[PDB]
């Protein structure tokens, strides 16, 4: 996951 | 500027972000959005124009931060969708299941529901931990957004997600993706605030  | 969750808004004249949810604490106006967005004091600016500073944040391990406005800026209940607008009407947190939308700057109002609760996103930072899961799309620049049930329960703000190489997750299936958000109550009492509604 990444932020966004 | 009319702050209304869901609209850019730029740190520092480079990262942007969206604004989450207008609240207050005490006399002072504020809105929240992600931790992520922004470090203490940096300058929040719409449309040109300096609204505020980061007054506090927690990111890693949590995702969260609010943003100290000037008394010249409007505080609204609102949160955009297209050219229409969603009432704020408090925060009851929405159980698995529950059929939820967010607003941002990227990908606009996009709708979904809620898949699961605590889960830890790894992100290069660290591990931010406590975060629901959504499948609503959502892409760069949608950060901080609002997460919000169409009653008008405020649910969080967007922290992050499985990103395609097109910067957002909105065209793999709703199955696959996971959007995840900080929960709104806990930001709500480790910082005073209180939700403007309407």
């Amino acid at each position: 996951a990444a932020p966004f | 500027a009319n702050i209304v969750g869901g609209i850019e808004y730029s740190i520092n004249n480079a990262s942007l972000c969206s604004v989450g949810f207008s609240v207050t604490r005490g006399a002072t106006k504020g809105f929240v959005t992600a931790g992520h967005c922004g470090t203490v004091n940096a300058t929040a600016r719409i449309g040109g124009a300096v609204v505020g500073t980061f007054a506090a944040r927690v990111f890693p391990g949590n995702d969260r931060a609010w943003v100290s406005l000037t008394s010249a800026q409007t505080l609204l209940p609102r949160v955009a969708n297209g050219s229409s607008f969603v009432t704020v009407r408090g925060s009851t947190e929405a159980a698995v299941g529950a059929a939820v939308c967010r607003s941002g700057r990227t990908t606009g109002y996009q709708c979904g529901t809620i898949t699961a609760k605590n889960v830890t996103a790894n992100y290069a930072e660290g591990a931010v931990r406590g975060l629901t899961q959504g499948n609503a799309c959502a892409g760069r620049g949608d950060s901080g957004g609002s997460w919000i049930t169409s009653a008008g329960q405020a649910q969080g703000v967007m922290s992050g997600g499985n990103v395609q190489s097109n910067g957002n997750n909105c065209g793999i299936p709703a199955s696959q993706r996971s959007s995840l958000f900080e929960r709104l109550q806990p930001i709500l009492s480790q910082y005073g605030l209180s939700l403007v509604t309407g």
